[PDB]
Order: C-alpha cells, then structure tokens, then sequence
C-alpha cells in the first residue's frame, strides 16, 4: 500500500496471490493425503476393536 | 469545425445512431497524438458502440502527455477525472492556424488548481480560489493565494511544448445494451437450423440458430446461460429472438 | 484603562539576563491577546515570541533554545525571561493584539487584526558599560529674541548607550516642543536635541527646565536653560 | 491483531422453522459460554438427549419444547 | 533572519490607487488565508487599517482595500491623502500556526507643497567652553522633499572633519527633520571668525551664520 | 427570484417501515431456472423509510431538495396521477446543465439545458365550471433556457387529468440510478387498492429505459402539481388546492441478493445475504431450503475507531533550492555529492522555482513519496 499506487503494484499483488493460493493447494492436498492415510488406519483400528 | 471550448468548461458532444470510422480520421487533418486506451485502433469498426460522448478542449503541449486515466497532475486532478475502468480514446493535434495569435490568446482560460477533489464526469462552474493550505482566501487579484483561471500565451514565436493542442476524448461502452453506432460492414441473409458462424453487433461466434420459447422485454439484447456464454440473441432487424446451441 | 504597558527595563551585558514584562490593564491576560512584534527602524520586522500557553509543540525555527518565557494569567501581566540576549538584538518590541473568529466580531470570516499595542521599552545589550548623558543648555540668541519666537533647548551629547528622554518644565510646557532624534557618531556616541518655540517675552521671566532621563544609567538631570547673560 | 474468533450458525432446516442460533468461538462474552465458545439462541438445559447436530465441547442442540 | 520580498519604494498621486505586495512560495498557494496589512508613521508602534483582506475592519475609512490572486497582488490603497506617507507591511503564515511577513513597503505621497528648510544654528555654551568642548548644533526642520546635505562653512571653508548628520525623520507637519553636529575644540572655535551652517534642499539653500561670544 | 407560496402547514414527518421492495433485473444476462447473485446498488428488506404528507382536501405541499446519494428508489401510491415532474441539477442558475423530466399534458418531455430556477417550481391546472375542461395553466418551472444539450419529446397523447379525491388505486415504482453518468429508469405500474401506507407482497421490477445522459447529478427534486377551482380564494400565490398524495423515497446501498428464476426466467424469489445470519447461510450454498446442520460463515471484523499519525518532532526544512539551480554545479566525472537529512522533503514544491523536463522516479510513484519516511 505505501510502496506503489494500485495500478503498477497490481502485478506484484498477483504474484502474492498466486504463490499463496498454490501454497494453500499444496497444504490442503497434504492434509487430505494424511487424512486418507489415517482413514484406512482408523478402519483398521475399528476392525481390531 | 470552427471553435471549441476550454478545458475547465470542457465541451460535451453527444453522438449516436450513425456509423463511425477511424480510417476517415486521416483526411481533413493529420493528427499528432492518437492513443486509444485498452482498444487497438484496427478493431474499432468491428465492434458496435453505444452512447458516444466527445469531450473537447484545447491545452498547452506541456500538459498533453499528462492526460491519462489514473495519474495525477495539475489538470488530471482538478479539471477532469478520467476513470480507471474507463474504455475510450484520446486524440490531440496542434492547431496554430486558428489558436495562435501574434499578440497572444487571451479569450481562453485554464484552471491550474482547485480546492477539493473531483468525481468522474464533473464540470465546475465556480470561480472559487486556491489559497496555500487551509482556511481559504476567496481571491481578488493579490499575492500568496491563487485565482484558478489564468490565460494562455500562445504566439507563433513560442516553443513546440508551448503549442495549442486540441484534445478530444471519445468515450463509449461495449457489451451492455443494443447498440446503434456500428460500422460499414454490410449484413446478409439469415440462416436457421445450421452450424454456421454469426455476427450480431460485433458479437461473433459459431453455433446453431433455433427458435425461442419465451416472452422477452423489448429492450433486452443477449441472454447468457449457466456457462455465461450467449445462448439467446435478438435479431437486429426483425427483432425476433433466436437460441444458440 | 485597557492598555498594554511595558515594564522591567534595565541594562543587559553579554552573559547576563533580564526579566521584561508586558502588563495588560483593564482586560485580563487569561483570555486576551499578546503579540510580540520586534521593530528595527527603516527595515523589515519580525514576530518571534511563540508563547501560547498549554505547553505543546509550537515554535519557530530561528530562535530555538534562546527565548524562554513563562505564563501568569491571574496577575494580568506576562514576564519575558529573555535569556542569552544577543548584542545584535537592538530593537524596541511591542506587545499587541489580534482577532480570531469566535465572538460577534466574526461569525463568518478569518480574523487576524492586531489593533491595540504597547508603548515599548528601551533595553540595550551592549558589551561596554553605560555612560551618563551630558546635557548642554543651548541658550537663545539675539536673532531668536528679535525674531518674536525664541528657540532654546538642551543638547544631550556623548551618552552611550541609549536612551535619553527629554521633558519640559515637568510637563508644564507642551506647546511647541519638538524632539530631534539622536545621531549615530563614528565612535558610537549619541546626541539628540529638544527645541521648544517659546515667546521671546518669556525669556528670563519664565524658567525653562529640561528633564533628561537615562534609565539604564539611572541618571536624571534637571538642566536650566538660561539666556546669554554675559 | 484484532479479528480473531470463529462465527458459527446452527439450523434445523427451512422445513422446520426459520429461527437460528449464533455461536462465537474465541470471545469472552441468552448467553451460554462453552469451551467451543459463547452461544446465543439456545436455552441450556440440564436434561439428557441424544445428539443430532455436533456443536462441540460435548454439547448439542435440538428443536424441542 | 527570515525576510521576504516587498517593494520598498512606492509612491502615488493623491486620489489614485497603489498596489502593495509581499512575497511567498509554492508552499503557500494551495488553500490558506492569513494576510493583514500594517501602517506605521515611522518611529512608533504600528496602526491597523486593513485585515481579513476583502472584509470589514470595525472602525476604518472604507477607501482602502485588498485583492488576492495567484502570484498577482494588491494591497489597493486608494484615495491617497497627505497622511499616507507611512510604512507598510503584511502578515502571512509559515506552516503549523507559524508566521512570517514582508520587508516594509514605504509609501511617499507626492503633490505636496514644498516648504523651505527652517534652519537654527546654536553655538556652544559658555560652560561648554569651560568644559573644553565646542559643538555647532545645526537643526533643520520643516522641509519636504527630504533631500538635505548639511554643509559647514568655517569662514567660507568647507569642513568635513567631525561632521555628523542624522537621517531624515518624519515630523508632525508631514515633513522631515535633521540634526547635524560639528564637534570642534575651543581653540578652533575662537580662532575662526564666523561659522555658517547651510543645507541644499531641492536646490534651495538656507544658511545660518553665528559668531563666538563677544564677552 | 420568482413568486413565493404561502399557507403551508409544515407538519412533523412520520417514519414508516417497508416490506420487500427494490429487486430488479441487474443486467442483460437472461437466467432461467438458475440462482445467481451480484454486488450492485440495491434496496435492503424491511427498512424504515420516510413518507411525506400531501393531503389538502390539510394545507401541505412539501418537496424537500435532497442531495443525490448514489441510488434512489421511489414508490408513489397515486389515484389521479399527481406527480408529474423531476428535476436534476446542482446550482439551478442557468449555468448547470439541468435535466427536466415532465409528464406533460401532451407529451413526456426530457430536456437537458441551462434552466434558471426559482425556489419552489411546480405545475398547476385550472378547472373551469361551465365545461369539464383540464388544461395546464401555470408552468412555474424555469425562467430562462439559453444553452441546451438534449431534447426528447414523447408522442402526443391525452390523459383524463382527474381532480377526484378518494382511495389509492395505482402504484408507480421507479428507480433513479447513476452509472457512468447514465440514468436508468425502472418503471412499474401496479393495480393496488388500499387507502394508506404501502401493503406487503412482492413482484419483479421492470426496467423502463436508460437515458444516456452524462451530466453530473448531486441534488435532485421530485415535483408536484396543484388544482385550481372555485374553492380557492382567487389567487395562486396563497390560494391552492393539492388533493391527497403519498410517495416514498429510499437511498440505495451496495447490496447483494440471490435471485430465483422459473422456466420462464422471471424474478420470483429474492433473498438477501446480509440481513440476518440466516441470509448468508441461504445464499452461500445457492439454494433456498437447506438441510439441518451447521455451515461455515465469515468471521467477526472490527472497524478501526481511530487512525492516528505518529511522527517525531521535526521542524527543519530541506533546502532544495541549493539542490536545484542555486549558482553552479560540478561535472559528471567529478560528480557533485550532497548530503541531506533531518528535514522535511516534498515533491509538489519542485514545480515553483523552475519547470522541469525529465522527472522519472525509478520504481517509486511520485504521488506517494511524502507518505514514506526516507
């Protein structure tokens, strides 16, 4: 905000958006990956109990 | 044509219901600056514009480069407001044969600065004053405040940057309503129930034209389906509605 | 009654200090105006003293750390502890007024009208010591006696520094009094004049007393002006 | 920072009624404070019933008398 | 140490209009307002005649005015009289309730009757001779225009050593003053025959010749 | 200026609540059997609006000059077509390009010109006694029309010009908008039959026409007419009979609504997103009836109550005249170096002592330099 006017700072804001959205998609993927890993493990523990 | 207005009292002209062109602009006079913001000059005749507004004035060459949609300055901040989402064109051209007197031009005036900020499409009709900081002066030709309107000094002996450039901005919109300002391409026959290309007021595409089954209000042009693409079009002449598949 | 009066005048030497004062009479200084205009004859002026009470950040970037001053509202008098007085500050100041915007004088407008002043004081910052003025009675001549209007006075010569104030007959002679300002000698001395046009028939019969006052040296001379009695 | 806390809504469906309850999570506030947060729009009772909507902190709601 | 540009020498005929200015910078053009004009008969505290440039002082003759635009000024002094030969200043802001103003425009009113300089020459007193001092006190009053050069004639001899003359100072009757002094010794006072003080006021000369005490 | 009007019993006003109005077709996109939302200037549900009394039979003729806030909704419960005029302008002194819309006895005139105006312009019709004739007698609208920019005249038609008194039988719904300078009109006639303040119910809003104006609108006015008959004392400045009218005005807000369309693509059900917590829940999942449960919402936000500036006590001024064209500068191989600190710097002060030719601040916009602390 204090570093450029909205027009030209828009392209840096776009890179900020892209990197953070991709960081979120990696994080959410890994979270559901471990969720699916725990899925089979939890069914396994339910079968044992 | 004969004479245009100043910049603070910017001249406004309304144009609609006719054919416009850009290649016809290079016959009566050769222009100097011709920049159409966001729009390429080659495609303008291929789109069908609505509500043409022309804002005309004359300024010195020292401020011609400053008029642009989104910057600051003496004129861009306190005399006119070009919107940032606005789509249009600006044309500036020097006029020495009529706007350059040997003794100087005094009839026209210009406001360098103004008290408050501006809003888009605004004309001010007040001779109120510019005065240093806060607590205004109200101004009657004295020192360390500023009456807004001064006069120009255009003589043929002045410099290139001190030349009177007529500046006209053409403003319009697209893809919002049934238009009537589009161009010299001729229509042809209407084909139905075939996979063909089509054109309606600059809107091109490929598909199948079928019959519609709904009552539509007589001011609607294009309908968009869930995929946001145009699936309903009003006929330009018979005013019948056709579905796109 | 309503008047701004300057007081607290004395001799200042390099390295010393003095407490000036501007006292308002009639109107209390708690809610009134005080503007300290500093005047040097012949040239431009300057308003300097920045004391509007409440003690916040408002100062001019020319006298930083030099002019210190205090506030006393109920006593209807302000004191000026002008510390570190420079020898190049030879000027007679005046405390004055202004106009703002609040009351009936302005409901719509700006203000800023200095309208009531003081009389000023005569404080000189000189490296050298003060000297008592020399009063020489300028007696009437034969031409003054035969001319109908006699011219007489007492020249104040070779006094350093200023000031010298000359009065006539302890205020009993006001018509015709005209005071000629002091001269700047090459060595720095001063010499002024005070001439009153008197009737020629009053020579000898009416006593002519000129009171010469020098406050920094604290000398008062009641000089008699007598005709040429050989 | 300032805006720190979760906002939650509870409904039994439009087919049941239109009244709802409002939950906040990290707030020190029809008040009912829980480990999940502060809830308004549900009179806490001392009864015992089987859970139907998971609210949190072992507490659940229902549309009952 | 802070000083702004003013036109020092201004003059106008009675009944005319004159313009007075005082300089600022671009940090003073946007939207402030603080300008109050002064009036000084030289040698004393000022007088208020114009403030709130285009509005009304409480008790003031409405012949004076002010006008305000850009770098183009006016304190418009109109209807000039014989009492307008006075000093003038403005006021102005300096940012954050600070202050500054201009360098003292001095007005001189023309079309006034020229008066011969009244000269009075005083020889030193007898006890001043007893004090081993001699002073020729030349006093020139009631002269206008004030362009006077005091000359000393010690038996038709121009003497410049020991001559000290004051600057022209305004008097009560719209004219100026002068008080010149020649400091000599009693040996040089009683050696010469006569002593004359002369002035050159607009070509006119007024001489006063005095003599030492006969007895 | 012009004539004045008297015998005006200006009574205190009354606030009345609204019920589910202000939902129109937003754009060109035809939508059938599909839900959609958009962020545009709309009207919230259940808002406390102001109603102005106009019954004379009493003695009330009020038309306040309200500044034009972005978005205007108008609802008139008329019986005899009382409201006929609207004026747009900022100064009304034959210099502003003012816009007059009038439902004239013959045409519908829309005129953008330089009209000089009075205090309270209005219209008046005189009713004869020998014959039942209605005709526009007093046109006290403008004093001069010198400069013009737009003119539109509708078809020559005749209305009844009723002077009856009774119950409200017609509802006129209008939307006054300002987009890019345009003026969109959404007109709806409704066959209502009540006596007093607006009833409930809802229907779609039919846009009428977009006037392609581009002039500024900062203030506006809705106009009224009067009746002149034998009941009047015999003058027009004090004797006047209005009748009985009722109109509602509402400022629009940047809202968002979810819209319902049938197989015939018609606005049937509209729901808000920010009116209660339930509204956002309903429009989040893009349905109307949602199954029993809990769903994610937004989070609480706090608007800053103050915005303070904290700078050190600095009064020194950066000398830039010595930096720009003072007396003489050095060469380029022996480049002149100057050190500046502990003072205030500015860029707008660079355009006074000399006009520059090239001024390029790499990476930094010239407008923000004073907002950072170097």
């Amino acid at each position: 905000l204090s570093r450029l006017d909205p027009p030209e700072a828009e392209v840096q804001i776009d890179r900020l958006i892209t990197g953070r959205l991709q960081s979120l998609q990696t994080y959410v993927t890994q979270q559901l990956i471990r969720a699916a890993e725990i899925r089979a493990s939890a069914n396994l523990a339910a079968t044992k109990m | 044509a004969t004479r245009f207005a100043s910049v603070y009292a910017w001249n406004r002209k309304r144009i609609s219901n006719c054919v416009a062109d850009y290649s016809v602009l290079y016959n009566s006079a050769s222009f100097s600056t011709f920049k159409c913001y966001g729009v390429s000059p080659t495609k303008l005749n291929d789109l069908c514009f609505t509500n043409v507004y022309a804002d005309s004035f004359v300024i010195r060459g020292d401020e011609v480069r400053q008029i642009a949609p989104g910057q600051t300055g003496k004129i861009a901040d306190y005399n006119y407001k070009l919107p940032d989402d606005f789509t249009g064109c600006v044309i500036a051209w020097n006029s020495n044969n009529l706007d350059s007197k040997v003794g100087g031009n005094y009839n026209y005036l210009y406001r360098l600065f103004r008290k408050s900020n501006l809003k888009p499409f605004e004309r001010d009709i007040s001779t109120e004053i510019y005065q240093a900081g806060s607590t205004p002066c109200n101004g009657v030709e004295g020192f360390n405040c500023y009456f807004p309107l001064q006069s120009y000094g255009f003589q043929p002996t002045n410099g290139v940057g001190y030349q009177p450039y007529r500046v006209v901005v053409l403003s319009f919109e697209l893809l919002h309503a049934p238009a009537t300002v589009c161009g010299p391409k001729k229509s042809t026959n209407l084909v139905k129930n075939k996979c063909v290309n089509f054109n309606f007021n600059g809107l091109t595409g490929t598909g199948v034209l079928t019959e519609s089954n709904k009552k539509f209000l007589p001011f609607q042009q294009f309908g968009r389906d869930i995929a946001d693409t145009t699936d309903a079009v009003r006929d330009p002449q018979t005013l019948e509605i056709l579905d796109i598949t | 009654e309503v008047q701004l009066v300057e007081s607290g005048g004395g001799l200042v030497q390099p390295g010393g200090s003095l407490r000036l004062s501007c006292a308002a009479s009639g109107f209390t200084v708690s809610s009134n105006y005080m503007s300290w205009v500093r005047q040097a004859p012949g040239k431009g002026l300057e308003w300097v003293s920045a004391i509007y009470s409440g003690d916040s950040t408002y100062y001019a970037d020319s006298v930083k750390g030099r002019f210190t001053i205090s506030r006393h509202n109920p006593k209807n008098t302000l004191y000026l502890q002008m510390n570190s007085l420079r020898a190049e500050d030879t000027a007679v100041y005046y405390c004055a007024r202004l106009v703002g915007a609040l009351t009936n004088i302005v409901v719509s407008g700006d203000g800023g009208a200095f309208d009531i002043w003081g009389q000023g004081t005569m404080v000189t910052v000189s490296s050298a010591s003060t000297k008592g003025p020399s009063v020489f009675p300028l007696a009437p001549s034969s031409k003054s006696t035969s001319g109908g209007t006699a011219a007489l006075g007492c020249l104040v010569k070779d006094y350093f520094p200023e000031p010298v104030t000359v009065s006539w007959n302890s205020g009993a002679l006001t018509s015709g009094v005209h005071t000629f300002p002091a001269v700047l000698q090459s060595s720095g001395l001063y010499s002024l004049s005070s001439v009153v046009t008197v009737p020629s028939s009053s020579l000898g019969t009416q006593t002519y007393i000129c009171n010469v006052n020098h406050k920094p040296s604290n000398t008062k001379v009641d000089k008699r002006v007598e005709p040429k009695s050989c | 920072p300032c805006s720190f806390g979760g906002v939650s809504v509870i409904t039994p469906g439009t087919n049941t009624s239109n009244q709802v309850a409002v939950l906040y999570q990290d707030v020190n506030c029809n008040v009912f404070q829980t480990r999940a947060g502060c809830l308004i729009g549900a009179e806490h009772v001392n009864n015992s019933y089987e859970c139907d909507i998971p609210i949190g902190a072992g507490i659940c709601a229902s549309y009952q008398t | 140490s802070y000083e702004l540009t003013q036109p020092a020498s201004v003059s106008g005929s009675p009944g005319q209009s004159i313009t007075i200015s005082c300089t600022g910078t671009s940090s003073d053009v946007g939207s402030y307002n603080l300008v109050s004009w002064y009036q000084q008969h030289p040698g004393k505290a000022p007088k208020l005649m114009i403030y709130e440039v285009s509005k009304r002082p409480s008790g003031v003759s409405n012949r004076f005015s002010g006008s305000k635009s850009g770098n183009t000024a006016s304190l418009t002094i109109s209807g000039l009289q014989a009492e307008d030969e006075v000093d003038y200043y403005c006021c102005s802001y300096a940012g954050s309730s600070t202050w500054v103003f201009g360098g003292g425009t001095k007005l001189t009113v023309l079309s006034q009757p020229k008066a011969a300089p009244s000269v009075t020459l005083f020889p030193p007193s007898s006890e001043e001779l007893q004090a081993n001092k001699a002073t020729l006190v030349c006093l020139i009053s009631d002269f206008y225009p004030g362009a006077v050069t005091v000359a000393w004639k010690a038996d038709s001899s121009p003497v410049k050593a020991g001559v000290e003359t004051t600057t022209p100072s305004k008097q009560s009757n719209n004219k100026y003053a002068a008080s010149s002094y020649l400091s000599l010794t009693p040996e040089q006072w009683k050696s010469h025959r006569s002593y004359s003080c002369q002035v050159t006021h607009e070509g006119s000369t007024v001489e006063k010749t005095v003599a030492p005490t006969e007895c | 200026q012009c004539v004045n009007l008297t015998t005006r019993t200006q009574l205190p006003p009354a606030y009345t609540n609204s019920f589910t109005r202000g939902v129109y077709y937003p754009d060109k996109v035809f939508r059938s059997s599909v839900l959609h939302s958009t962020q545009d200037l709309f009207l919230p549900f259940f808002s406390n609006v102001t109603w102005f009394h106009a019954i004379h039979v009493t003695k009330r003729f009020d038309n306040p000059v309200l500044p034009f806030n972005d978005g205007v909704y108008f609802a008139s419960t008329e019986k005899s077509n009382i409201i006929r005029g609207w004026i747009f302008g900022t100064t009304l002194d034959s210099k502003t390009q003012s816009l007059l819309i009038v439902n004239n006895a013959t045409n519908v005139v829309i005129k953008v010109c330089e009209f000089q105006f009075c205090n309270d312009p209005f219209l008046g019709v005189y009713y004869h006694k020998n014959n039942k004739s209605w005709m526009e007698s007093e046109f006290r609208v403008y004093s001069s029309a010198n400069n013009c920019t737009f003119e539109y005249v509708s078809q020559p038609f005749l209305m009844d010009l009723e002077g009856k008194q009774g119950n409200f039988k017609n509802l006129r719904e209008f939307v006054f908008k300002n987009i890019d300078g345009y003026f969109k009109i959404y007109s709806k006639h409704t066959p209502i039959n009540l006596v007093r303040d607006l009833p409930q119910g809802f229907s779609a809003l039919e846009p009428l026409v977009d006037l392609p104006i581009g002039i500024n609108i900062t203030r506006f006015q809705t106009l009224l007419a009067l009746h002149r008959s034998y009941l009047t004392p015999g003058d027009s400045s004090s004797g006047w009979t209005a009748g009985a009218a009722a109109y509602y005005v509402g400022y629009l807000q940047p809202r968002t609504f979810l819209l319902k369309y049938n197989e015939n693509g018609t606005i049937t059900d509209a729901v808000d997103c920010a009116l209660d917590p339930l509204s956002e829940t309903k429009c989040t999942l893009k349905s109307f009836t949602v199954e029993k449960g809990i769903y994610q919402t937004s989070n609480f936000r706090v608007q800053p109550t103050e915005s303070i500036v904290r700078f050190p006590n600095i009064t020194n001024l950066c000398p830039f005249g010595e930096v720009f064209n003072a007396t003489r500068f050095a060469s380029v191989y022996a480049w002149n170096r100057k050190r500046i600190s502990n003072c205030v710097a500015d860029y707008s002060v660079l355009y006074n002592s000399a006009s520059f030719s090239t001024f390029k601040c790499y990476g930094v916009s010239p407008t923000k330099l004073n907002d950072l602390c170097f």
